[PDB]
């Protein structure tokens, strides 16, 4: 909403549907970072239920 | 570089200065928006154009602040034979001068805006309505040598519309006839359209130094909305 | 020994499973409302994919 309000240059004209899919691109890198963290913690060591 | 192709490699630092000087001006061709002038010649549009040469072959390059404008000013015509439309077609917008002081050829006016407000090559971009030449008009309307209902039929049964901005001291039969012939405008522009242009109007005179600025934030707003629905959010 | 963890029939445990299943449905409820008025004006301006 920012870069469509801060667009001085023209039309942006983001042709193709790379628009929604770039939104998916940068949601899936945040939590691609996350995913990196869990799958390293549960392959090296994994949390156990314990009494 | 190889093969000792020694004239060759001159060449190529001739097509590398020569592609930095297009990459350049690539960037002002980018920046600058670009204006599609119509309107009868009886419009004014000369005055105007004028006030862009003082104020940043019927070219117009004006510089408001930091971006850059380009009229094409083309007639577009009842009678004018630039039939140029289809060319320079994506433009950023289309200025309308009309001279609504002249009833009997306002009529026509509205003729060439239908004529240009439905015109397929032209339905995305939008239009700077410049309803100009507005002092005599205020003249006209002051007296009572001529009157809407000469040419109009509906002038009566029409009160002024609400917030239709006032002008602090102007008459309220100028006002009322003012506005309506703006609305009669806005009237094309309402059909025939799925909300992809707005006719923006604008009450000008031939002693207004501000139009460049009503043009800026015309095309300013012209973009934003034309981003806002390309990324679907309006 | 007495068994300790937060159990399912624990009455705190209920009110925990109430309260989860009430955000699931304002949630559900909310997307039901954001896609019967999907081309409204305001779900248009926050983005409806995202």
């Amino acid at each position: 909403v920012l870069l469509v309000f801060e667009a001085k240059i023209p039309t942006s004209f983001h042709r193709k549907w790379w628009g929604l899919n770039l939104q998916f691109l940068l949601v899936f890198l945040c939590t691609f970072m996350q995913i990196v963290i869990c799958v390293i913690w549960l392959y090296t060591a994994p949390p156990s239920s314990y009494r | 570089g190889c093969t000792l192709s020694a004239e060759d490699k001159a060449a190529v630092e001739r097509s590398k200065m020569i592609e930095k000087q297009l990459q350049k001006d690539k960037q002002v061709y980018r920046a600058t928006h670009r204006l599609l002038l119509l309107g009868a010649d009886n419009s004014g549009k000369s005055t105007i154009v004028k006030q862009m040469r003082i104020l940043h072959i019927f070219e117009t390059k004006f510089q408001v602040d930091k971006v850059n404008f380009h009229m094409f000013d083309v007639g577009g015509q009842r009678d004018e034979r630039r039939k140029w439309i289809q060319c320079f077609n994506d433009v950023t917008a289309i200025i309308f001068v009309v001279d609504s002081s002249d009833y009997n050829r306002l009529q026509e006016a509205l003729n060439d805006f239908k004529s240009i407000w439905n015109n397929r090559w032209l339905r995305t971009i939008s239009v700077i309505l410049f309803l100009n030449k507005q002092d005599l008009l205020a003249e006209k309307v002051l007296a009572g040598k001529s009157k809407i209902e000469d040419y109009f039929p509906e002038f009566a049964r029409y009160t002024t519309p609400e917030d239709a901005t006032p002008e602090p001291g102007e008459d309220p039969r100028v006002t009322r006839a003012k506005y309506f012939i703006r609305d009669e405008f806005l009237r094309i522009s309402t059909a025939s359209g799925d909300g992809r242009h707005y006719c923006y109007p604008h009450f000008t005179c031939a002693v207004d130094t501000e139009n460049a600025r009503r043009i800026f934030n015309d095309c300013k707003d012209i973009i934003l909305q034309m981003n806002l629905r390309e990324y679907n959010l309006v | 020994k007495e068994i300790e963890f937060l159990s399912w029939t624990e009455p705190f445990g209920i009110a925990l499973t109430l309260f989860a299943v009430l955000g699931i449905f304002l949630t559900a409820f909310v997307l039901g409302v954001f896609i019967k008025f999907r081309n409204t004006p305001i779900v248009k301006a926050t983005n409806r994919e995202l």
